[PDB]
């Protein structure tokens, strides 16, 4: 199994590369590409993606061709360049899966038996990583239900090393918020999560409605981690729970009196020193 | 003709972090690869790919381009979508700056061969370890047009006379031999809504109230240490020497009591415990 | 603000400027050049800057 | 910078005194200095009208040479073409796909300035579709030139429409004067491009837009687009488009001049160079012909800025200010005219500050001490001719040749005692000041 | 002399496992691809020939390459352990035609069809008018154990050439001698 | 005819890249090329596709898209550049044109220039034609002649390298 997949900046571009050229000339749903990446104890870290020519035929979904020897040639040019790298999995920018992804999945099994594949998403999204890594799961599903191949999901992060990290830094040197908790950073931050966590409620009701309505089939897994999440509710409004609550506003408050007066009292001398300078430069101006 | 000293040598975002990761790669070595762009007019380059060519006992020489291995990346490039000339070739240079030498020179002039305008880059991922990107474009000054004309670049405006050059360049030809072009960061959406995901921080890091022990302890170290600044303070202010005290003021300037270890303090403070409610209350209403 | 801004990107401007080395000096040789005995290298024939 | 300063000291003199008598030194100069010669050569002789046809012929008979010539010729008929109209776009139809094109549309903009003929803008357009880098410059100008103030849908609609389609930033950089002059004196018609422009993600089209508000928006110091243009420039993030943003507030202002000052107070202290040298220009194109003597003193720091071209645009700006002023006007001249020789003979100086000090000569001996820059007319119309001359070489920052677009925003400084059609009877009036 | 690029299907299907064949139905199919690939590299030098196998969904194990060794190598471990698609195969050929290295090199497909082909007729038809318009040549070798000249098949190639028929061939090979040397006679030769 | 300081890119088609498709076996792709009555005719449909490949990258300004005025020339006209792959015929409908060109019946005469957006046109390494019908509504169309007009955009051929100054072995 993969633990987790750390997708460098680079793979990133160069999949927004990958999607804007293909689009530039000719019009192309999705782009497929394969992931070169080296592997730690469990988390897989891509760090490189070559294109691999693919027309695949929307209509029929079992159309798709995908050059063999294209890959092969490629992932022998990285070697020479860079041994380091091994061949770990694809992507595709497509938002989302598609019916003939299992066959590209074993056609990359092919060539790596730990396959991930990470949907770089090529739109801009402002709540969630562009990246989402699966992979191919066969199981026996113990709950007496029919087994496929399905795709099992992996927790992917962006990471990066020190000279992707420079090259970040230079290039959103004129978009980057500035490093440190200001207050406005804060509470926009907050506000962000806020809007995430309403987000994320609404895509589960919606697809709590869908099982309801029968449009989706009741997993019978999953739900029940649902359950666990509504059962992990604070449960405020105790009267310990208040009364403790209370104890820390009020004490977090008089550090702030404390704060609030330390700050008046500094400003009160400024002010006073500033007056005085302005009496004293009057009267020796005559 | 001559060369406008406003010529800009795009360089596109996948490209600057493909030379910087193989420059990063190869030290304590040197690394080269060719560069993949347009030579759209006169005064711009754009490079757009940039695929690293093997590292050989050669080095960075005539001899570092393999041709079996450009010619079938190029072909390889070409079906992908990527149709690209070679505008010019890059080469790390470990520990010193941005300047070409002699080999560096033969190379360039090997470049030029084929087309009047392929650029070169020298990238130092060394130097280039902070929010400060070490790369120099540099291309060969007809030794001839020394004497001939004067220099070699025309200045019909002053986008590039906004730069200076480096007394390391200077040293190892720049002017001389090279002349440098104007690096230009070719950056767009999508590539730089992409990139601010390196660091985006959850929904969760906005609403996680802390941890209150240690939030209590550090309230009660930053208000012990704003207490002994308060006495610094008080000590300060109710001395208000008069000995010329626009002097004194300039005289006892260290960073200190205050308002720099003071009112900082207070901000700090202030900020933590502010932003700490307004999450634990947030959670308050928002979680049941 | 910006007298700080400036001072604090000053100090910085300067601050990735190459260490100068220290040595002792012999004596003047020309008006122009001063015999001087860099730390660990040898003796060294250097010019003198303009202030 | 020489060649141009004598352009201008001589400007509508018809007195080329300093070019034949340094000829080697003139043609010392090749490339694109030679173009510039040829331009300035030719501005010389400003409303020299019908001696100019074969008078360009006999000085300038190389492609940077016709296409000097030609880019000269269309400086002398300026706005006043006539049959030079007919004649230049014969020429450029018959161009030789080169910079000759670039002279020849320059030239040709300039004359059927705000004529908007239909024929002149179509061979405009054909040379910008062309896409030949300089050619296009050149191009845009000139369609924002012929179509002065005549909001055009069509032509707004080409120009940028090619401005967010073709590479080649000079082409990009033209087209945004282009569009700024194709909404001159309008300051509400359209409205709708402004905010087009200044949401475009390309920075060339940002100051396009800036551009437009300037020009649009010009005299009346309308505090909405002075809002627009002074949040752009703290809030931008490309360091040219906060120099037109900066600089838009002169061409927003220069009817107030008084409360001008004010505004640049300490915008010329901005930690960004950019800033500070849009900060100067706005002061020298606020106070074109006014020595207010509060721009001056707010320059005179800003004359020793450690940045270059900051200086170099501290001493033009404070050139503009200074034209036609003597040293009891304002007590600052002498001094200005003195820093500028010690900059310009000074060796370890900038050559960017030094191009500015010979500008800032030619500026202030423009004209024999004839012509003054002088944004407003006499009765307090808007001069379009002087605001369209002041934006285009403000646009030097990118191109030279452009410098001599200034000619045109020198207005002569006199009283002519003509009584009757073609009598100038020798009326002798005074003065009251010695 | 004319370049044309050749995409063989191979069939591993179940059914090709059944010798009628002297050897075995894989053998007999191994031999033709053998004899095919040969020919079409000797008529002319330059041209390319891969492999698709028309078992379970589709494979592509040799793209279009100018020798003859891989395609053969990978010919090996065919593996007949599934079932026919010919609709689906025969795109998959057609896009791995288009993605030819030379698009001067004509389309000419070889189809091993072994087993039956469970698809409608409207879908060959429709498959044959879009190859038509392409400019893509399909030449299908019926194999073994069949109905006899399967209508659905020559329904296929006669659609495929109407009116004037060059380079695109059905041939039915009854049980019997190796057809490896049925299709030298009339594909290879013409 | 052709425009100033503009050339035919005739000797600039590789004749390698160059592919049609529904072109009809008696009226091939090359007839279309010749400056004779020769034309090129679509066998099964009047929808063809016309591709063309340049040995380097070439600029277009004006193409020559000339047909039989009998109403089987060209009237609906589709253009794409830079095509990784061949083009389907579904597929080539749904995407997006470079610049979509509807042929009047003047264009199609012998002397009709079409001209092209110069613009989009910068580094076009090959050209597709993709005519969508003809004037006449015929089940096939023809192309009694065609060819690009342009300028040669200098490339960089690596192919070429090799050193110029300097002697074999230096490092750095």
């Amino acid at each position: 199994a993969v633990q987790k997949v750390v997708v460098h900046p680079l793979v990133l571009l160069s999949v927004v590369d990958h999607f804007n050229r293909i689009g530039k000339v000719g019009n192309q749903k999705r782009v497929v590409g394969v992931l070169l990446g080296s592997w730690q104890k469990k988390v897989l870290d891509v760090s490189n993606s070559f294109a691999v020519p693919f027309d695949e035929d929307d209509k029929d979904d079992s159309v798709w061709f995908l050059d063999h020897d294209y890959l092969e040639n490629m992932y022998g040019m990285f070697k020479k360049v860079n041994a380091r790298e091994r061949i770990v999995g694809w992507y595709h920018t497509g938002p989302k899966l598609h019916k003939n992804d299992i066959a590209i999945n074993e056609l990359m099994k092919r060539y790596c038996p730990n396959s991930v594949l990470v949907i770089i998403d090529v739109k801009p999204k402002d709540l969630g990583l562009p990246t989402e890594a699966y992979i191919s799961v066969e199981e026996v599903h113990d709950d007496g239900t029919p087994t496929s191949k399905t795709f099992e999901h992996v927790t992917s992060e962006i990471g990066a090393e020190e000279a992707e990290e420079v090259g970040v830094e230079h290039l959103l040197r004129d978009i980057k918020d500035t490093t440190v908790g200001t207050l406005s950073q804060r509470i926009t931050n907050q506000v962000h999560g806020l809007k995430g966590l309403n987000s994320k409620l609404l895509d589960i009701r919606s697809y709590l409605e869908k099982v309801a309505t029968g449009k989706l089939p009741i997993n019978h897994q999953i739900i029940y981690q649902l359950q666990d999440v509504f059962n992990l509710l604070p449960d405020v409004s105790l009267q310990e729970f208040v009364k403790a609550f209370y104890l820390k506003t009020n004490d977090q408050m008089v550090v702030v009196y404390l704060a609030s007066l330390i700050r008046s009292v500094v400003a009160l001398h400024n002010l006073i020193n500033n007056k005085i300078a302005n009496r004293d430069a009057e009267k020796k101006e005559g | 003709p001559a060369v406008d000293t406003a010529e800009q040598v795009y360089i596109s975002s996948l490209a600057l972090l493909k030379m910087l990761k193989h420059g990063r790669a190869g030290v304590p070595m040197e690394v080269m690869g060719l560069m993949l762009g347009e030579f759209v007019d006169d005064y711009t380059v754009r490079v757009i790919d940039v695929f690293a060519m093997p590292q050989s006992g050669t080095g960075v020489s005539v001899e570092a381009v393999d041709p079996v291995f450009q010619a079938k990346m190029l072909d390889m490039l070409k079906q992908t979508g990527r149709p690209e000339m070679v505008v010019g070739w890059y080469h790390s240079h470990p520990g010193f700056g941005c300047w070409l030498s002699g080999v560096d020179i033969n190379t360039q002039q090997s470049f030029e061969a084929l087309s009047e305008r392929a650029v070169a880059v020298v990238v130092d991922p060394i130097q280039s370890v902070k929010g400060k990107v070490v790369i120099d474009a540099f291309r060969l000054i007809n030794a001839n047009m020394m004497v001939l004309g004067h220099e070699p670049r025309q200045t019909t405006s002053n986008l590039g006379h906004l730069n200076k050059p480096s007394i390391q360049a200077l040293i190892h030809g720049l002017n001389r031999h090279y002349y440098s072009i104007t690096i230009n960061y070719r950056k767009n959406e999508l590539e730089q809504k992409m990139l601010l995901n390196l660091h985006k921080k959850s929904w969760m890091e906005g609403l996680t109230l802390q941890d209150y022990s240690e939030h209590c302890k550090h309230n009660e170290s930053v208000v012990k240490e704003m207490l002994e600044l308060a006495k610094n303070y008080n000590k300060a202010v109710e001395e208000e020497d008069k000995m010329t005290p626009e002097q004194l003021a300039i005289k006892n300037v260290g960073k200190q009591d205050p308002k720099r270890h003071l009112e900082e303090h207070v901000d700090v403070l202030m900020t933590s415990n502010i932003v700490q409610c307004l999450a634990a209350m947030l959670d308050t209403v928002v979680f049941k | 603000l910006n007298a700080k801004v400036r001072l604090l990107r000053e100090e910085l401007q300067l601050l990735q400027e190459q260490g100068s080395y220290v040595g002792e000096v012999v004596r003047a040789m020309d008006k122009k050049k001063v015999l001087v005995k860099v730390h660990p290298e040898g003796k060294f024939v250097v010019d003198v800057d303009k202030n | 910078a020489t060649v141009i300063a004598n352009s201008f000291m001589h400007c509508g003199t018809t007195s080329d005194q300093f070019l034949r008598d340094n000829l080697e030194w003139l043609a010392r100069a090749t490339n694109w200095a030679k173009f510039t010669a040829t331009a300035s050569l030719g501005v010389i002789h400003k409303g020299h009208e019908k001696e100019a046809l074969q008078l360009m012929a006999t000085y300038l008979p190389s492609a940077y040479q016709e296409g000097g010539g030609l880019y000269a010729l269309g400086l002398i008929h300026a706005n006043h073409g006539g049959d030079i109209i007919d004649y230049l776009l014969n020429q450029l139809k018959n161009a030789s796909n080169d910079i000759v094109r670039h002279g020849g549309s320059l030239g040709l903009g300039l004359a059927a300035m705000g004529t908007a003929r239909q024929d002149v803008y179509d061979l405009l357009k054909t040379n910008l579709y062309q896409d030949d880098a300089v050619t296009g410059e050149a191009a845009g100008l000139a369609l924002g030139l012929v179509m002065l103030g005549s909001k055009n849908a069509q032509a707004i609609e080409d120009m940028v429409g090619y401005a967010q389609e073709t590479q080649h930033e000079k082409i990009l950089r033209g087209l945004a004067v282009g569009i700024a002059l194709v909404m001159y004196g309008r300051m509400e018609e359209a409205d709708a491009l402004i905010e087009s422009l200044c949401r475009d993600k390309d920075p060339i089209l940002r100051r396009s837009g800036m551009y437009t508000v300037a020009m649009a928006y010009c005299g009346s110091g309308n505090n909405k687009a002075i809002r627009r243009l002074l949040h752009v420039a703290v809030s931008d993030v490309n360091d040219d488009v906060r120099r037109a943003a900066v600089e838009s507030l002169g061409f927003i202002l220069f009817r107030t001049p008084e409360q001008c000052p004010s505004v640049v107070s300490l915008l010329s202290e901005s930690y960004n160079p950019h800033v500070r040298y849009g900060a100067a220009m706005a002061l020298g194109i606020c106070c074109a012909g006014t020595g207010n003597k509060e721009a001056i003193n707010l320059l005179e720091p800003m004359t020793n800025d450690p940045v270059n071209y900051v200086r170099q645009g501290a001493l033009i700006a404070s050139a503009l200010i200074m034209i036609q002023q003597t040293e009891i006007t304002c007590p600052k001249v002498n001094q200005f005219r003195q820093l500028y020789s010690k900059v310009i003979n000074d060796k370890h100086d900038d050559v960017m500050a030094k191009f500015g000090a010979i500008l800032a000569q030619g500026i202030l001996d423009a004209g024999g001490h004839n012509v003054t820059i002088s944004l407003q007319s006499r009765t307090g119309h808007t001069h379009m001719p002087s605001v369209v001359g002041v934006l285009v070489f403000t646009q030097f920052w990118f191109w030279f040749p452009l410098s001599h677009f200034l000619s045109l925003a020198y207005t002569p400084t006199c009283v002519i005692g003509l009584n009757k059609d073609l009598k100038m009877p020798k009326v002798q009036y005074k003065s009251n000041c010695k | 002399m004319v370049l044309e690029s050749t995409m063989v299907c191979v069939d591993n299907s179940e059914y090709m496992r059944n010798g009628d064949f002297l050897p075995t139905r894989l053998q007999a199919q191994q031999d033709a691809v053998n004899i095919v690939c040969h020919s079409k590299t000797r008529s002319n030098p330059e041209n390319n020939v891969g492999l698709i196998t028309l078992a379970n969904d589709c494979e592509v194990l040799t793209t279009l390459t100018p020798d003859t060794g891989r395609i053969l190598s990978k010919l090996h471990t065919v593996q007949p352990k599934g079932k026919i698609t010919f609709c689906t195969g025969i795109r998959v050929a057609h896009l791995a035609l288009k993605h030819r290295q030379g698009k001067n090199h004509k389309m000419r497909i070889i189809a091993f069809v072994g087993s039956p082909v469970e698809d409608n007729e409207k879908d060959l038809v429709k498959l044959a008018k879009r190859l038509k318009k392409e400019k893509v040549n399909v030449d299908i070798i019926n194999f073994g154990e069949e109905e006899v000249n399967t209508e659905k098949l020559t329904a296929f190639v006669n659609t495929l050439n109407g009116k004037d028929g060059t380079g695109s061939h059905l041939v039915t090979v009854p049980p019997g001698p190796s057809l490896a040397d049925a299709l030298i006679s009339s594909p290879i030769l013409a | 005819d052709i425009p100033k300081g503009y050339m035919d890119l005739m000797p600039f088609i590789n004749k390698a890249g160059c592919e049609c498709l529904n072109e009809s076996d008696e009226h091939g792709f090359d007839n279309c090329l010749r400056k004779d009555t020769t034309f090129l005719e679509s066998d099964c449909d009047e929808q063809l596709l016309i591709t063309v490949a340049f040995n380097q990258p070439v600029k277009l300004y004006s193409m020559k898209f000339q047909g039989p005025d009998n109403g089987q020339g060209p009237k609906y006209v589709k253009i794409f550049i830079n095509l990784p792959r061949s083009m389907d015929f579904e597929e080539a409908e749904r995407s997006e044109p470079t610049q979509a060109l509807e042929l009047t019946e003047d264009d199609i005469k012998e002397d009709g220039i079409v001209p092209l957006r110069y613009v989009k046109f910068q580094n076009v390494n090959s050209v597709t034609i993709f005519v969508q019908s003809n004037q006449g509504e015929e089940e096939t169309t023809r192309i009694s002649y065609f060819t690009f007009i342009g300028t040669p955009v200098q490339a960089t051929n690596m192919n070429d390298f090799k050193r110029v100054v300097g002697k074999k072995g230096e490092s750095h």
